[PDB]
RNA sequence: AUCAGCUUGUUGGUGGGGUGAUGGCCUACCAAGGCGACGACGGGUAGCCGGCCUGAGAGGGUGACCGGCCACACUGGGACUGAGAUACGGCCCAGACUCCUACGGGAGGCAGCAGUGGGGAAUAUUGCACAAUGGGCGCAAGCCUGAUGCAGCGACGCCGCGUGAGGGAUGACGGCCUUCGGGUUGUAAACCUCUUUCAGCACAGACGAAGCGCAAGUGACGGUAUGUGCAGAAGAAGGACCGGCCAACUACGUGCCAGCAGCCGCGGUAAUACGUAGGGUCCGAGCGUUGUCCGGAAUUACUGGGCGUAAAGAGCUCGUAGGUGGUUUGUCGCGUUGUUCGUGAAAACUCACAGCUUAACUGUGGGCGUGCGGGCGAUACGGGCAGACUAGAGUACUGCAGGGGAGACUGGAAUUCCUGGUGUAGCGGUGGAAUGCGCAGAUAUCAGGAGGAACACCGGUGGCGAAGGCGGGUCUCUGGGCAGUAACUGACGCUGAGGAGCGAAAGCGUGGGGAGCGAACAGGAUUAGAUACCCUGGUAGUCCACGCCGUAAACGGUGGGUACUAGGUGUGGGUUUCCUUCCUUGGGAUCCGUGCCGUAGCUAACGCAUUAAGUACCCCGCCUGGGGAGUACGGCCGCAAGG
RNA sequence: UCGAAGGUGGGAUCGGCGAUUGGGACGAAGUCGUAACAAGGUAGCCGUACCGGAAGGUGCGGCUGGAUC
RNA sequence: GCAUUC
């Protein structure tokens, strides 16, 4: 019954490279764009 | 232990030692007996205990007790072996069924007959 | 607790060390 | 360090109740204040007040002992605790001493007792049992 | 993890190819990525589920039938046809096996139904129908259907019913006990009447078909089920158990034998436990035994356990991931909570109701389906986000105690040796002796010299250090702690899987040193022996330099942090108020150590008890009957010992 | 081009047997001592080292889970 | 001082 925190890596498509390492971003599911990739970058929400 | 420890490792149940392994999960196993011989019980008890060395269809050699007061068995006899621990004997885990295959039911039985393979008298 | 418990372990350990003494050279030659 | 102020509050209460102390002083918190309010309304304590200390407010809880020095609190148990937090649906609300005690349930409607929560049909976090 | 790294079409991009469709699916080039202690890559095992069994529940075990998915069709590979292909009764190739041959070459595939051999403790008929329901083709009549509906066989399971009912005596015979009175079997039996359920022998005889064909015939089961007559208690009871658990006791027969047994345990010429008999008990067309799973087992403990001495706190720290988080304002609505909608197939389960003569069984309608997804509501609590605060934590400043550590130099007592006096014949050693040292000048005594190691008194159940540990003096370098003041920062905290560091003594490597002590090793003594204890000697070692090793009853046999819960009394280090001499162990208060004694509470007891083993919260380590065994194997570390 | 089966090669890994050899458990009334439990007749035990038919002895450091005073 | 065993 303890609340357990778990982390999942995801591969997302962004055309322009607008989100760098360490930034906080929003994603949406999409069709398969390649093996693995099933997410697209919607908006880079808070850069750091 | 703390909940975190339980979440990390968990509880591990005691592993169950598989009993009566030579039956291979069967209720009984057929076997051919190599030797018939009497054996001494453990120190407080004293008797001559009738025992057979049985090669099972499971391809395991086993010692089996012969229940009843009198037996017909000798080398190459075909017997049916069931589970059964005889406390007195050190290594004996299986008993031979009386009344099955080559083993005759014990003579002059009148009570507990079904456990000794004797027909009802007419 | 009783020293009996320690004495049981003592014996087993001592016999093992003595076994290791007697087989030392054998273990080297057979481990090569 | 200090890790559960509410458990500390309950144990200060429990230990003073065992020692037959008339008063208990605590570091004030708004959550402790609301719990003390519930204990007053349910009759387990006599009164409480908020005083000032050097650096913050202090909660003073006055314990209730009947004639022939008989404790009004029979037991006090911290139920939800850091990490292992306990939540109850309105239909699964816990009963304390078959209903003769009180469970303190934190709800979006505020702190309530199992009785109130069940009437209002709300669930929440089960903070403590009192009996 | 006794499986720590794996991956190069592999991870991503662009241009082509390919497909019904997206996509390294394929391909060429370009970038160097991707997955892993939230166990990658390996190894072992296994079809999954609705459900089933067990269980108070949580959980545990399991996946037979029935129902849904998946996978395969002698073994391996491949495609073709088609709306659709693991193509079981298709095709092509290769292999194994069986068969035919004219020797050139051919032909097979029951994990469909039935059946055979084989393996095994063990699992059925080489039935009858397409009448009903579902399916294929046909406009349709119809044809096909080992799907299916039924029948056969096996107490294999569940449920129902029968094997008789009423009466019948101071209570027969016979059996078995006995206090020789009798007592049990036992109302039992015999006998006297009463009803024929189920079986038996006759005579009627279906529903399943608002079907099908509309040509008018058509039910496999089946002359079955079920009704109505006839005869007569007539044909129909067994199995286990009876020492305690656990319901039910006596006699005889063998006497530690023959045997019994789930456990404890019963048999040694008087057994309620062995065997038989009488009696009894529990179940009944079944009763027992073996195997298997759950329960009892709170005995892996989430519900629901522990670690001073019973099994269990890492030798001690530091710290990585992780877990956890003081007070307060606003906000999000992720966790949590309310509500509504969708879904959670049927069966099963459960409540109700109905149908089979009842039941099992079957059907209908609710619930169940704990879940998940969408919309909308709440914001106490957890969390995210943006702030504030000083009580936790850390810093600064002023004082203070200390064998805390490291380096260098240095002091005296004593032992030993050496040199030289004086001086002799003993010394030395033990429970008592002897080896031994002397008489070649010992021991003893005096003076001088050398050299090594340990630091008497101070010195304590006292101080310091994380633990191991630390005591002659001085100097140099250096770590920690405590109090006072709140000057400063503003939760920066706690713990810590792995990991790293420190870690008594012994031991190991190289180079020094070696007075005393002293494993091994010699003698002497003791003794039955004496590989010992005692004596005389004595080598490694003990010491230093620099490494290694990584164990101890490394102990408080008690992990770390924090808060709270009667007191009394010692002692170590600070602060302060009063009494005043201002004598000061005068006394109080307060903070931080270290002891003893004692409440409450806890504990199996012993005991612990504000320095908890009490009342609670956070994190780690560890336990799960005794032996085998902290052993083997594998691996890592080490020069070795070994850890 | 890809490609089943087949061939060759050097390794992985899981087992079976093996002259000989190590310890472990159990067994009746065998042999040798007497190490531990009382101060067990030298207090016992822990780590380590060397030694001895065997238990075990001794050194160094540690513990009380040690009697008497 | 010495004193093994059942
Ligand atoms: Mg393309
Ligand atoms: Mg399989
Ligand atoms: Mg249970
Ligand atoms: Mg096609
Ligand atoms: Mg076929
Ligand atoms: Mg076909
Ligand atoms: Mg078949
Ligand atoms: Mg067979
Ligand atoms: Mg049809
Ligand atoms: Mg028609
Ligand atoms: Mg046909
Ligand atoms: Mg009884
Ligand atoms: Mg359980
Ligand atoms: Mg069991
Ligand atoms: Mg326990
Ligand atoms: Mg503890
Ligand atoms: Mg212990
Ligand atoms: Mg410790
Ligand atoms: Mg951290
Ligand atoms: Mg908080
Ligand atoms: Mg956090
Ligand atoms: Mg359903
Ligand atoms: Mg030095
Ligand atoms: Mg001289
Ligand atoms: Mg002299
Ligand atoms: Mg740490
Ligand atoms: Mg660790
Ligand atoms: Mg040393
Ligand atoms: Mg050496
Ligand atoms: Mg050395
Ligand atoms: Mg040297
Ligand atoms: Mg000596
Ligand atoms: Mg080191
Ligand atoms: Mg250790
Ligand atoms: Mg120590
Ligand atoms: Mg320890
Ligand atoms: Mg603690
Ligand atoms: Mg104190
Ligand atoms: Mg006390
Ligand atoms: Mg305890
Ligand atoms: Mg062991
Ligand atoms: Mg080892
Ligand atoms: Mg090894
Ligand atoms: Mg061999
Ligand atoms: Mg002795
Ligand atoms: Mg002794
Ligand atoms: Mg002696
Ligand atoms: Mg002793
Ligand atoms: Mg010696
Ligand atoms: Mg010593
Ligand atoms: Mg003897």
């Amino acid at each position: 019954g303890k609340i357990i925190r778990t982390t999942k890596k995801v591969k997302a498509h962004d055309e322009n490279g607008e989100a760098g390492i360490g930034d906080r971003v929003s994603l949406m599911e999409t069709r398969p764009l390649s093996a693995t990739k099933r997410w697209r970058l919607v908006e880079i929400l808070e850069k750091a | 232990p703390t909940i975190q420890q339980l979440v990390r490792k968990g509880r591990r149940d005691k592993i169950a030692k598989v009993k009566t392994a030579a039956l291979k999960g069967s209720p009984q196993r057929r076997g051919v007996c190599t030797r018939v011989y009497t054996t001494t019980p453990k120190k407080p008890n004293s008797a001559l205990r009738k025992v057979a060395r049985v090669k099972l269809t499971s391809q395991v050699e086993v010692t089996a007790y012969i229940p009843g007061e009198g037996h017909n068995l000798q080398e190459h006899s075909m017997v049916l072996v069931r589970g059964g621990r005889v406390k007195d004997l050190p290594g004996v885990r299986y008993k031979i069924i009386r009344g099955s295959l080559d083993t005759q039911g014990v003579k002059n039985r009148k009570q507990a007959r079904s456990r000794y393979g004797a027909k009802k008298e007419k | 607790g009783s020293v009996i418990k320690k004495r049981r372990k003592r014996m087993s350990k001592k016999k093992h060390r003595k076994l290791l003494r007697r087989t030392r050279v054998q273990r080297r030659k057979l481990g090569k | 360090t200090m890790t559960d102020p509410i458990a500390d509050f309950l144990t200060r209460l429990r230990n003073a109740n065992s020692a037959y102390h008339d008063e208990v002083t605590l570091p004030h918190s708004k959550l402790k204040a609301n719990i003390a309010e519930i204990l007053k309304r349910e009759g387990y304590i006599s009164d409480y007040r908020t005083e000032d200390a050097r650096v913050g407010k202090s909660l003073v809880v006055q314990l209730k002992y009947g004639p022939s020095r008989e404790r009004s609190i029979a037991g006090l148990r911290r139920v939800s605790k850091p990490g292992l937090r306990v939540y109850a649906k309105s239909t699964n609300l816990p009963r304390v001493l078959g209903g003769l005690g009180v469970a303190i349930i934190s709800t979006s409607s505020g702190l309530l007792t199992d009785r109130q929560a069940a009437r209002q049909g709300v669930g929440g976090e089960v903070l403590a049992y009192v009996w």
